[PDB]
């Protein structure tokens, strides 16, 4: 089984402050033949279904908004958001798809500071 | 009808789509037991052996074309697509060299005798016939044709307890 | 007049009375000791290697250019072939190509059909380079083109150079047969291995190319079928891989 | 963008059966598809994937000897089965479809299994 | 490459049938009601129709076994104590007298053989060779009675075998003694030629080959729709 | 690919009222082999996971009420409840999982009559 | 092989319509083969039947014998079977369908019309 | 003194000179052509059948009672073994059965293991009927018991009356041999086909039961060790299957 | 219990006391009617041999002693203490130098067919074992260990006038 810590805690910041995070990997990441690193950044919006922001930590998926950046290289993984929004609630997760099992993250959730 | 005998073949363009398909228990599938082998086999209640097939082409002289026949052991399941069938055991068929194609289906079965009254479905092998090309003709010739199948017996059988036919029904006595 | 093979016991093929024309001179055989940069004496599997493994039919229009094929990875997920592919590292094997086209007598044509060996392409843009995923699909032929063609990372097309470079006119020096539908309907190529090592892995190495293209055009009249259909089947001969035991 | 749907939520009881299907909208070639569990209290959790095209079914260790995996191609149907049905494992079950080696792209709709004993 | 000697022709043909069940009485009544007659032909018993009609000629002997249970009759005057039950058991060959009643003098020619059985012994057999004209007897025939092209279609006079008629030979003043008869037919030294195809469509009549049109086979699905199918398993994964 | 049709709309009833509902497959769901019905009806809160009622058909969930019970034997397949709720909206499906693929239902939502 | 012996024995039974004078019983004993038609009534078409040998048999001679040899499909009959019916690993546990004998079906011939004989 | 054997060239084993006990007399062999009741000729698998499977080892207390494995379902998921009683119909197989402890001179005891024949086994609750998942496990051993079980649909385990309802005093009258730790620490059993049809399926039919039963208790001292391991080897012989080709 | 078939020696200082002693009758003994030789020999009314008794001696490899198995004839009467037993015939069976100690009883008889329902009790024979020494062990070993006790058959039996089995009790038929 592999693994990964998120943050500690939740964003906990105000509306419209850039975020910085990271996810703590327990193993590496990189597979050194194709230079990929297998590890995505979702998104759960409350209710209904999840969906993942960037995959592989340095292609953003095609729909998704310029204002996450997805990086990070090796076993750890960081994310960044220029604008944080009041309607981007959901349980930020950093998951794995290297090898079995497709493990999760450990979730963020979207506080009030207002 | 008489349509009934006639596998049609059409033209056009069939990408790898699939001609016809059967699973291969004479005396109980529905395709089988009403032919000589079927109706003789459903008098006895034990019988075993391998059954031979004969394929002919009913077409234009002047068409030509390929076909795939595939079939699948006792224990498989019938390929989806026309890879899986060459994958496992087939015979590519060419209606341009040759008219017939024959193909002996063996008996391997764990006991010695197979009985008509047996609840043995997927467990019986299949075989298919998949379309490796299409038909292509010179132009005058019909762009559609027809195959026309045989089944009989090969060398070896065995029937063992003789038993009344299902398929007389009435225990009346005619006047 | 006509001849039934059978290799493999599963597989049953008719041909006519026809030319056939051995590669280079040289017929396919296994590996003598003579010749060896390894140690692990190779497995010989050959009870299902050795069978007619046809392929999809394909349509020969008005305006159709040409198709070509890669050997080996053509056979990428045939059956066996691919298994061995797949779970060996190194290996070695002569193919046995059969070319046949279904047209009536009012038809009219002429094809060439040859073995490029190391058939190295170009691309279309020619500062860029080319990628694994437009030089050839997995068992589906790659048409040739009349025109020029312009994208970033694809093999170029125009068939009267062959995608090689060279004069398609000259491509008879390597084995090759004609297919006229006037008087013949069918080839039959056998091809060696043919390489600088005598043992390479399928996945990385093309050994070769087979090429169909027209030279003269089909025509017809208005009642009659739009297409000519060709079949290609192949029959692996003398395969050899690497062992897995210890010594 | 592609929908996806499932057999449906459904009032079940404990120790009887209850099989949850996922509809298809692709192909059947070297794909994968595969489920998690929705619990607040457990987080998220797989439960087994199933791969199109490989005939590869696994389940995960907390579950490996109580759940099995079944599904048919041509019918565009997948089955996970469950066996000892607790009343704890109630959840709202994801269809996760990928159509990589290794990705995770189209979510599912939503299914509840809550039984009362 | 195993054996075959159970789809003979003697073992596939030579199995005792039952092909009649009647029952006569022993006292006063309808004449016709105190005796039990038979026409000797094959073309009664469907299951054994659809046997031999698997052959156009066939040539053998055939043996006959009689059944005969009596049981005393309900009413009045019922006898105390009766001796025995006497049966008469007669074969008419072709063209020989036949009754017309009981206490007839047919019942005693001397070209007719007959048995006589009395209750509690094993049951009466007897056996007829090959009585006929021809050299065989045929199952099919395309043809007339009269070469005039008229007459009855389908009818040979070269395949009669008789007639079995049975009756009480006691004379019963007390009562009455009703009986039952089974009839068990066998052939025995069958020949067979010339094999036809089996049939297909119902019988409609014992006298002709009449029939309803039938469908050649059972219906399917569709013409690529093997036999059911098998969910997913351990196996299937 | 096998798909099952569920009823043509929602339930659209009152609150308290029991509902029967009916699910029309297209295929045989039964194999003979074992008697057992491949099928289960579900249940997915919006915004949340889904979950079903009953699996194959005769054994309801552990956990589930008894309001809930499963019937229908071969293609057609129902179900019954005594006592609606308007605290279980949720999309009802009759997902199938017989064989490839797991497909899902038609989908029924539980609307507003009061 | 199976030598089977059948010892019938007669009486007459108390009511009202008593017999003063009866000929004789006959009695009917029919052995089946396994797979063979099984009457469910007295006076059924199956007691007819010609694959099942029968014995007819008159009060007042010696008892009625009858041997069947090995009649099973294996090469012996088993008194203890580890196993199931189907392959599934499910079904009747330790039955085996190898070592069937058949059956035995006995009825009274006669139809009597005064009283009842048991 | 010591002897190493190899069979399937990837298995090896160690053993002393010690007493073999073969089966009722006779070796395991291949089906002739006098006995069948089939056609197909059978195909012989014998390159990876034909090896030593080990089973894992079991402890033996002082106060364990005995175990039982059904056989051919205790190589189920055993390599080649298992796959070939997945993908087959018929089977055919003899087996070759090592049991080994590993005790000191000072501890003591005394064993039984037996190989019974179709062993039929009753059910706790007279009334029902036992259920496939309490006969055996896969690999696993199913242990006796001391006092009475009150299972509904578990087998009746009383190690005197051995499941069998029979006493377990006269079980020797099976293939059987005795490890007595005072002498011997070692045990062989060679078991043929046994049964009333020359070929069955291997999911449906048990062919045996293998019983180690300890009549003498463990006892040692209190400085040592609390168990003595017992370990038990499976080598298929002369196995076949039914055929899957055309004739 | 499986305790039945355990015969216990104790160590400690055992002076000249008993072991164990039985009778030799099979198919009436307690001790014999329930083993394969008294359960075969119980299904005749007449019956006649020797039989055979194998001891075997389950304890440590490191443990060291005596035993004096003593048999009297059918007309005497058991040994009391061990210099009786002595001075019949007896045998000194030493567990350190041998495991196993055989020894086949014979049949001597007046008629030539013993009953197995025959009332003939201090008429068939006793044998006993007793303590000639204790049983020494080196520190480390168990003070305490068994014997297991084997009774069959010799070359040389007869029986006569085969008869029911007292062991099945119920006539009622089952179902």
């Amino acid at each position: 089984y592999i693994e990964a810590s998120q943050s500690p805690s939740s964003l906990a910041v105000s509306v419209g402050e850039k975020v910085t995070m990271s996810c703590k990997s327990s193993q590496s990441l990189l597979y050194s033949s194709n230079q990929k690193n297998y590890l995505a950044w979702f998104q759960q919006k409350p209710g209904q279904s999840p969906k993942l922001l960037i995959y592989w930590a340095s292609t953003r998926e095609s729909g998704v908004p310029d204002r996450f950046t997805g990086s990070g290289s090796g076993t750890d993984f960081t994310l960044t958001i220029s604008s944080v929004k009041a309607e981007d609630l959901a349980v930020y997760y950093c998951q794995q798809y290297y090898s079995y099992p497709y493990t999760f993250g450990g979730g963020t959730k979207l506080k009030i500071k207002r | 009808s008489m349509e009934a005998y006639r596998i049609p073949v059409t033209g056009g363009d069939q990408l790898h789509t699939q001609v016809f398909g059967f699973q291969m228990q004479p005396g109980l599938n529905s395709v089988f037991k009403r032919t000589l082998l079927g109706e003789i086999l459903n008098y006895y209640a034990h019988w075993s052996g391998s059954v031979k097939l004969t394929f002919v082409f009913c077409g234009s002289a002047m068409a030509t074309g390929k076909f795939l026949l595939a079939y699948s052991p006792p224990g498989a399941s019938p390929p989806q697509n026309r890879k899986q069938a060459m994958l496992g055991t087939h015979v590519i068929w060419d209606v341009g060299l040759q008219s017939s194609c024959v193909l002996c289906i063996p008996w391997i079965s764990q006991t010695h005798y197979r009985l008509v009254q047996q609840d043995e479905y997927t467990s019986a092998g299949y075989v298919t016939c998949w379309y490796q090309t299409g038909l292509i003709v010179p132009p005058g010739a019909p762009p559609s044709c027809t195959i026309l199948c045989f089944a009989s017996a090969c060398n070896d059988f065995s029937v063992r307890n003789l038993r009344d036919t299902p398929f007389i029904e009435q225990t009346q006595l005619l006047q | 007049r006509v001849r039934s093979i059978t290799l493999g016991n599963s597989t049953i093929t008719t041909q006519e009375c026809a030319n056939v024309v051995v590669g280079y001179g040289v017929w396919p055989s296994y590996l003598q000791d003579n010749e060896a940069t390894a140690e692990d004496q190779p497995t010989q599997p050959d009870v299902a290697t050795c069978r007619f493994y046809t392929l999809d039919s394909i349509q020969w229009q008005k305006e159709s250019d040409g198709w070509w094929w890669k050997f080996p990875e053509a056979l990428k997920n045939m059956g066996l072939f691919g298994q061995n592919m797949e779970y060996h590292y190194l290996g070695r094997s002569g193919y046995t190509i059969h070319v046949q086209c279904n047209a009536s007598k009012f038809h009219q044509g002429c094809l060439l059909v040859v073995c490029v060996p190391e058939a190295e392409m170009g691309c279309s843009d020619v500062e860029r380079e080319v990628v694994a995923a437009s030089l050839s699909s997995e068992d589906t032929a790659k048409s040739f083109s009349r025109t020029e063609s312009n994208g970033q990372h694809t093999v170029q097309t125009v068939v009267y150079n062959a995608g090689m470079g060279v004069g398609v006119g000259n491509l008879t020096i390597f084995p090759h047969q004609w297919i006229n539908l006037r008087t013949n309907n069918s080839a039959t190529i056998v091809m060696p291995y043919i390489n600088s090592v005598p043992m390479d892995n399928m996945f990385r190495h093309y050994n070769f190319t087979l090429m169909i293209i027209p030279f003269a055009k089909l025509e017809y009249t208005e009642q009659a079928s739009n297409y000519v259909p060709i079949t290609v089947t192949v029959a692996p001969m003398c395969a050899e891989y690497n062992g897995l035991r210890l010594a | 963008e592609v929908q996806l749907q499932q057999s449906g939520p459904e009032l079940a009881r404990p120790w009887a059966s209850v099989k949850i299907s996922c509809q298809a909208f692709y192909t059947f070639s070297n794909y994968g598809m595969q489920w998690v569990k929705q619990s607040p209290g457990q987080g998220l959790e797989w439960i087994g994937p199933f791969y199109p095209g490989n005939a590869d079914t696994s389940y995960n260790q907390k579950f490996k000897g109580k759940a099995t995996l079944t599904a048919d191609k041509s019918s565009s149907t997948a089955y996970m089965q469950f066996s000892s049905l607790t009343s704890e494992d109630s959840a709202v079950y994801y269809c996760a479809r990928v159509v990589a080696t290794t990705d995770f792209d189209y979510w599912g709709q939503g299914t509840t299994v809550t039984v009362s004993s | 490459y195993h054996s075959r000697t159970e789809s003979s022709i003697e073992n596939f043909l030579c199995r005792a049938a039952c092909v009649y069940i009647a029952t006569y009485a022993s006292a006063g009544g309808t004449p016709t009601e105190r005796y039990a007659s038979w026409r000797i032909n094959t073309r009664q018993m469907v299951q054994l129709r659809r046997k031999f009609e698997l052959f156009t000629y066939l040539r053998f002997d055939m043996e006959i076994t009689f059944v005969i249970t009596s049981t005393q009759d309900p009413g009045t005057q019922l006898a105390q104590d009766m001796p025995v039950l006497t049966h008469q058991i007669m074969y008419i060959p072709p063209g020989g007298p036949v009754p017309n009643s009981a206490t007839d003098f047919a019942w005693q020619s001397s070209t007719n053989p007959s048995i006589f059985w009395t209750e509690g012994c094993a049951p009466a057999r007897m056996s007829v060779p090959f009585i006929s004209i021809g050299n065989a007897y045929s199952n099919f025939y395309d043809g007339w009675s009269h070469f005039t092209q008229e007459g009855v279609y389908g009818f040979n006079s070269l395949n009669n075998m008789g007639h079995i008629y049975v009756r009480h030979v006691n004379e019963q003043s007390l009562g009455v003694s009703t009986s039952t008869l089974r009839v068990y037919f066998k052939p025995k030294h069958v020949r067979a030629w010339v094999p036809r195809p089996p049939r297909l469509s119902p019988y409609v009549k014992s006298s002709n080959v009449n029939f309803k049109p039938t469908a050649v086979t059972t219906e399917r699905k569709d013409i690529n729709d093997v036999g059911t199918l098998r969910p997913v398993g351990y196996t299937n994964h």
